[PDB]
């Protein structure tokens, strides 16, 4: 009932980072403490590799194991984004904004921060653990497909977010909103066919399947604290981000058809702001008149 | 937001139900009394004004010594006397935007309407100070207009040339492809648009000198042709503007109509070059009768001949072509490409279709040759004689390259003044001065054949406008039958006008007892045929002009053989493009497009209503789109029958219109006799 | 060296079924014959039945095996072109020209048919062959997707692109000339791909990857004879489709960095007719010998 | 798989750790004995094989009347007599696939390498029989190779020009820029490479007759010359080549240098037109002290001195170009220039190098004209004056535009023989044969310059060959000593060919007597300075040959100075592309790129050898790359001292080279004293 109006919809929504010039930044970018500019670098490096892995990886397996060749389409055309054109336009930002070595260095960075790796192994360890035929092991790649599209990217999207709101950074801004525009509609559409396995259990099997998705929220919740903590105390926003972050697993829970966790909090105003002629023959009577 | 549009803005806001008509007379009197006036550079008397102009470097000493200035005073007396006053914003903006003389750094203006008019008068008249009054009361009534080019550089010193459309013919070599290229860029350089006939050049894998399959075609001309246009571009302002014609019998004819596809790549497609196709009454018969039509090797009929392709008669040589080994063809779909023709003026507006029999059957001077191409603006149709460029130490052969002055009389204010004759004689003497006073340096043959032809152009324009202000509907029978008697009276006095200055000056045009008019067989439709109008309404809009009989042609026909003619061609109806503003005109004698004009100039955004448009005559005045181009086809075709040249005729297409009905308007005006077609403008 | 380069050319080329309309189609449509309505149906149902094999299979298990975060970005982008584009585009086509039980009918003859089933399951056999970590099985998987990319669409090709050349169906030939286009560009990329696994090979490896290379040309090139005789006679153009075929053939071997199997020869002109070293400044002294 | 094919593809297969050398000479026997003996067309007689030839438009009847059949077939017999063989496989290819006469239909074969020779020196001798026999003897031996235009085209009825490079000069207007593409299309539909100096155009941005920022620039003329090229192609066998020259200090330097950018625009780049910049002392002078410097706007300094920039000296103009206000220029960096310079070098060998002050210091006629460009191929360095060519009805003022005859002296044969002095004088008597009979009717300033300047272009080849085969490295300096002492003898065996030509005729060439021949200046460095090998082994290599002293050149100034000088320009060393083969030698004086050259010809691969590789010289064969290019430059300016005219010099590169090394070599060259600096092939 949902498949079509999500294929329109992800290709109407087509675009490439290369749309939006980015020198206008410029000069918001020069004028931010050298705290600002490092979370700032940081928490892209951190969303350019969940959408590395969610586009090498997360999507083409998903697309693998879903039947149906419009189903297919789509997940082949939401795992193009993620790489082709998400992940890139990540370095279409950094190219813009810093020297090479900063650059080199901030993805040394990803390569040896626990979080950012820790993050990665369990959310890629349950794409490789789906089996052929197994709805089961499909359902728990899927649950951390929706976590990773409506909650793990908002630690990083928060910030860019934050300064859009102020009229700061507005041309990377514009791509990061893009951006989040297409995985909202991600989270949902894989909630979707999340719930479709989810609704075939017994109620025993829904029970331990709202085990699994709740244990595995918790457990990520807890390595994005952190990470959030090692990212914002530097520039003072730990907590705001925090609020955040809880706001939208609780998005990511109501994709999947569960009742929110968390309880609601009042997040910064500033990221809400931040939010031819047709060719007929000649007849023969057509040459007499 | 500068005052005057502004208030030029004023007529979209609908008051009462209606258009606001009256606030281009506001807007054009602020746009005067707050730029115009401010911006004018005005002089204690007129003779320091002419001193100012001519010391420095913007008048011409030359024909202003020609007058006493007392004379030149008693010119600008009489052009101001008129006290004429713009009736719309548009046509005060473009005359002191496009023509009228600003100073060197453009800063301020130099010329008002009456000065460029008494200047282009005192310079028509070459001495006459009477003659220049009249040219003086001709212009500032508007009843006729020199083109774009005399209008605008007539009596300046930094000038270019009085004529702006040149037609040549490119013999099949190198020596003469060069030559072609250096004479448009010459002619480019001096603003003028170039067209050429591509039909003597052999085709693509043709022989040079015994190796074979070692032409390029026509194709690789065309793209030599077109960045010759791009690089004579004159600034870049207006930019080099060439146009190409193939026999549609020439086998490159396909790749020729493939240069203008979306879809072309970039060593094939022209971009600078507009394209023409001469389409003769033998490949309209093949598509008809749905045979195996033959495009032909033009190297092969050359060699086996002696003579081009082009310069055959096809209707009597297609199946000696076909019927001989020796010459090389290759089978083609004539349907099939009306077909590809149709959808790629559909797409594009491309190609000018020259109905070469069309031309032909009427044409006055066949003896001196056929017809075989037309203009950048698929107008002219005048005889060529290509020329034969040998090597540099060679003497060359110099043919005949086509070159008229076009100048439009204005049809409603010609119909006001009841002056179809004055402005008729005036106009053909105007525009013989500005062929006689035209000397191209480097186009030989364009000189040469303006030396021996004199051939003018005299349009007209505001047929749509005078009829739309009198009551008429542009399709309507009475608006075909004052078509038919106003051009039968411009064809006649003319004519008359023609035969008086070969009297006066004791010489006719080159060649010209074997032409019709010295065998009297063109006057034959004139001395059988009366031409008078059939309805009583339009007999009403020629009362107290008198309509020359049968019995005037016959006498006209007379004195025309006992006394010659000086022009060749004598009448060719242009688009007349920016004029039409100034003279607050509809463009030519097509029908008007827009009923408000709606176009932005700079960061600015003006309305321009069709001249004498409002709510009595608001459906009168009829988009050119909603009307039946059978009918349009009908009324230039009436027209088409009084005029020797030919007429820059527009096709207007809606979308949903197939191909299918761009092929029958084409083969409807092919059966009608329309000689000519320039664009099919698709809404 | 190369894959950048190929993003651009690919990226730009990006394009939607909805832009060509396609009705206008039935006005030459249904002046053809039987059997040219016949064989373009066939022919059409051939194409849509391969394509779907690539968009499936053939992509997504390149991307997978493939290394480089670029190349797999590339590789999810030729994907999504062949399931969410070129797929909807064939479907389009099939349903403008057909009603619907003839489209089921076509594509069960097709389904069945022997030469197209061979073709269709060697190239699959191919693809399911490969093996985690082991370059030799990609190469020869690659191999087989020039192929398909770059000569066994082309039998298929020729019908459409021969009426496109003749004023024919122009609707559908526009979309078929978009799609050829993007094959092309596929082909030539995949051979890049096989070319550096060739390169890192030993002399008697490579030149068994080569004889491995030139054996399935012939397997299939054989095959594509009796396809286009089976297709072909019944509209009189065997002949010349055969000429096609060597000619795109000979693309193919050079797409894999390997010299023309066949003779030139010259192609039917209604089909034609269809179809930095490193900068280093001067730090003085270098004018002084 | 050809049987001669598979023999030649047995050299790389390696039998006892070395290559297979002798398979290539079984592959030439089996090519002949299997192929070219039954292709060859075999007459009864030599009459009827002249018969056939001549009767069936193969030969031209006018040069071959000129001596009795016995004269002619003697020297048929004389070159017979020699039973000469083809060493290699690739020598007999390369000939019977490039210059053997074939028939009409390219099926069989009518000219062996003996009729071909005996046909050439038959037309060069111009009716000496003994002339002829020495003719035979000289390319039998392959001591001499005329050039590939000569002997492919000579004696052949259906024949290109003898000449295939010309250097045109293009004035600043519009008729000599369309005059100058006329030209180029005609001199390349003859098959000849044409170089086009672009400095005297004037900068975009430049005014026209007072509309000031409408010119295109000299990109503008390059897109056209870019067409006219791509259009003029040779009858559609070889592609149109082309080259424009502009001066570095030329305004247009960085749009004239951008055209070959990979990146470049479809609306800048030119695909095939070869660029060249011309770089004076004071352009290396600013960026060795890396002071700012200026690119000035050639028309601005016309109309303050009433010279062309490029006909003055910058060196003393530099400082007053900048100075004077009305001079207009934007300041440029010229390191930067010089950098951007090596990297389009080294991604694309382009541009070449000409160093202005380098040619021109040892010019022999700066009084007619100072060398303000080279040719195509960069080794042609002659006086040129620019021609005025006015309207089509006023006279044009024919200048001297450059077009050399091209031969090659084997110096490996010339050296084994010890014939420095006769085959330099019988060379000499050749190119001027080529010379007089050589005349081209649709390039006036070509034909005038062919008939006053005489100037002929005698090169060298086998340079590396002749010194590997004789143990000597090439970049050694006992290498140096052997170019110094073999280039001197060459220079006064063509000085004195001259000399007794200009006495037996009693003309020399047109303004010879302010040329520094008749003041005996060019002389000095030659009585002054003793040019004899300063090596034992060098001095071995001209054993039994007389090296000219300081006495006999001082007999030879002495000479000159009584009876004159025949050629302005004598030697110029091409790159000698595909005639190398057929004498199986080194390409020009250039050390060879690779030691087995590695070719595919059809289907099937070719593997080719170096001559005279072997085990014993194997690393005497030293790769160019593997080259330190100093030492190459070295032996250039070694040999560039004793050749009045440039040589084609190309650069041979690593990857691992970087712009600054590219610079450095550049700049050394620059210091050294070369003239031109062909190519930048990069490894
Ligand atoms: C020289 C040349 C000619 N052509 C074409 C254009 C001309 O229309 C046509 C005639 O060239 P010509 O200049 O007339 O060549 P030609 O006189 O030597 O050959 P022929 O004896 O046949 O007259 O050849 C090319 O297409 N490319 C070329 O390079
Ligand atoms: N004074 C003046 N007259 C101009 C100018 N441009 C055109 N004219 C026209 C207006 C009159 O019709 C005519 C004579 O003007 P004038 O020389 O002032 O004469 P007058 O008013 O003393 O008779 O010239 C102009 O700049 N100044
Ligand atoms: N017979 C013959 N001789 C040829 C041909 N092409 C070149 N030649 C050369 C070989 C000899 O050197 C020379 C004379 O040959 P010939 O006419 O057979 O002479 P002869 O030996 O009968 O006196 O011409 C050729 O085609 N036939
Ligand atoms: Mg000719
Ligand atoms: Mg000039
Ligand atoms: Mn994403
Ligand atoms: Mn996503
Ligand atoms: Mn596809
Ligand atoms: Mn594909």
């Amino acid at each position: 009932d949902f498949t079509q109006m999500f294929y329109n919809q992800n290709v109407k929504q087509f675009w490439l980072p290369e749309e939006i010039a980015l020198n206008g930044d410029l000069l918001t970018w020069k004028y931010l403490g050298k705290n600002e500019q490092d979370t700032y670098m940081k928490v892209l490096a951190g969303l350019t590799l969940l959408d590395t892995e969610q586009g090498n990886t997360g999507m083409p397996i998903v697309a693998e194991h879903v039947d149906g060749h419009q189903r297919k389409a789509v997940l082949n055309f939401m795992a193009m984004m993620e790489n082709a054109v998400h992940a890139k336009s990540y370095s279409n930002i950094f190219m813009t904004l810093a020297p090479t070595e900063t650059i080199n260095e901030v993805f040394e960075w990803v390569k040896q921060n626990k979080y950012l790796q820790k993050k990665a192994q369990m959310i890629v360890g349950l794409y490789k653990a789906i089996q052929k035929d197994d709805e089961i092991s499909l359902f728990k790649a899927m649950v951390a497909s929706v976590y990773l599209e409506s909650f793990l990217f908002y630690s990083g999207f928060y910030y860019p977010l934050y300064f859009y709101g102020q009229g700061k950074l507005m041309q990377s801004g514009e791509i990061i909103n893009l951006i989040l525009r297409d995985e909202a509609i991600h989270g949902v559409y894989v909630g979707l066919l999340a719930q479709e396995i989810y609704n075939k259990q017994t109620e025993e099997k829904k029970a331990e399947l709202r085990e699994f998705a709740i244990d595995l929220l918790n457990q990520l919740y807890e390595n994005e604290l952190e990470y959030t903590e090692d990212l914002y105390d530097q520039v003072g926003l730990s907590h705001d981000v925090k609020k955040f972050i809880r706001y939208n697993a609780n998005k990511a829970l109501m994709n999947l058809g569960f009742d929110p966790y968390f309880e609601e909090e009042d997040i910064n105003p500033i990221v809400l702001n931040g939010l031819k002629a047709t060719v007929e023959p000649l007849k023969d009577d057509d040459f007499y008149f | 937001v500068p005052k005057w549009i502004q208030l030029n803005n004023e007529i979209m806001i609908q008051k009462d139900g209606k258009f606001q008509f009256d606030k281009d007379k506001e807007a054009v009197h602020s746009y005067f009394v707050d730029y115009i006036n401010q911006n004018t550079v005005f002089f204690h008397n007129l003779k320091e004004k002419l001193d100012y102009l001519v010391e420095n470097q913007y008048y011409e000493e030359e024909f202003l010594s020609l007058y006493s200035f007392e004379d030149i005073k008693e010119v600008f007396k009489t052009a101001y006397a008129k006290k004429f006053r713009f009736p719309s914003f548009m046509s005060a903006f473009k005359f002191y935007n496009d023509y009228a003389l600003k100073t060197n750094d453009k800063k301020k203006i130099l010329e008002r309407y009456e000065d460029r008019i008494s200047i282009v008068a005192l310079f028509f008249a070459n001495g006459d100070t009477e003659k220049a009054k009249e040219y003086v009361n001709l212009m500032i009534n508007q009843e006729y207009q020199p083109s774009t080019p005399t209008f605008l550089n007539a009596g300046r010193k930094r000038r270019g040339e009085l004529v702006s459309c040149f037609l040549l013919e490119v013999n099949d070599s190198l020596n003469d492809i060069s030559r072609a290229i250096d004479i448009s860029m010459q002619l480019s350089k001096l603003g003028g648009g170039v067209s050429l006939n591509l039909s003597k050049l052999r085709a693509k894998g043709e022989a040079i000198k015994d190796v074979e399959n070692a032409t390029k075609g026509v194709v690789g001309v065309m793209k030599l042709l077109d960045n010759a246009f791009r690089y004579a571009d004159q600034m870049g302002q207006r930019q080099g503007s060439g146009a190409a014609y193939l026999n549609i019998f020439h086998r490159d004819i396909n790749d020729f109509l493939d240069t203008k596809k979306i879809s072309a790549d970039e060593d094939v497609r022209v971009k600078t070059l507009s394209i023409g196709v001469v389409i003769p009454d033998k490949f309209v018969e093949l598509a008809r009768e749905d045979k195996a039509a033959y495009v032909f090797y033009p190297h092969t009929i050359y060699k086996e001949y002696g003579q081009h392709m082009d310069e055959m008669d096809m209707n009597e040589m297609y199946d000696k072509f076909v019927d001989n080994p020796r010459v090389k063809k290759e089978k083609i779909n004539p349907r099939k490409l009306l077909e590809k023709l149709a959808m790629l003026r559909s797409e594009s507006g491309y190609p000018y279709i020259m109905f070469q029999d069309n031309v032909n059957k009427v044409h006055a001077n066949n003896h001196i040759s056929k017809v075989k191409f037309s203009n950048l603006c698929s107008e002219v149709l005048q005889a060529s004689q290509v020329s034969s460029y040998t090597d540099y130490d060679e003497e060359d052969e110099i043919g005949l390259d086509i070159s008229c002055n076009l100048g439009s009389l204005n049809i409603l204010n010609v119909m006001e003044h009841k002056s179809i004759e004055k402005t008729v004689k005036l106009a053909t003497d105007s525009l013989t001065h500005v062929s006689e006073t035209t000397d191209i340096r480097n186009a030989p043959a364009v000189r040469r054949a303006n030396k021996a032809m004199k051939s003018i152009g005299l349009g007209a324009m505001n047929l749509h406008g005078y009829l739309a202000q009198n009551g008429i509907a542009y399709e309507s029978p009475e608006a075909r039958d004052f078509a038919n008697t106003f051009f039968m009276m411009v064809n006649f006095y003319s004519i008359q006008r023609s035969a008086e200055i070969a009297k006066e000056k004791g010489e006719t045009f080159d060649q010209y007892e074997g032409s019709t008019y010295a065998t009297g067989e063109y006057f034959d439709k004139y001395v059988s045929t009366d031409f008078s109008p059939k309805y009583e309404k339009i007999a009403n809009l020629f009362e107290g002009m008198h309509i020359p009989t049968t019995e005037d042609w016959k006498k006209l026909k007379a004195f025309v053989a006992e006394h010659g003619m000086y022009h060749s061609y004598r009448l060719c109806i242009a688009p007349t493009g920016s004029i039409s503003y100034v003279q607050s005109s509809t463009a030519s004698v097509m029908p008007i497009m827009e009923r408000i004009e709606e176009r932005t100039y700079g960061n600015s955004k003006t309305y321009y209503p069709m001249p004498g448009l409002a709510s009595n005559n608001w459906f009168f005045y009829k988009e050119a789109y909603d009307m039946d181009m059978f009918k349009v086809v009908d009324m230039i075709a009436t027209i088409q029958q009084h005029i020797d040249q030919g007429i820059s005729f527009t096709l207007f297409l809606k979308d949903t219109m197939t191909t299918r009905d761009l092929n029958r308007i084409d083969l409807y005006a092919h059966h009608r006799g329309i000689k000519t077609i320039y664009y099919a403008r698709t809404k």
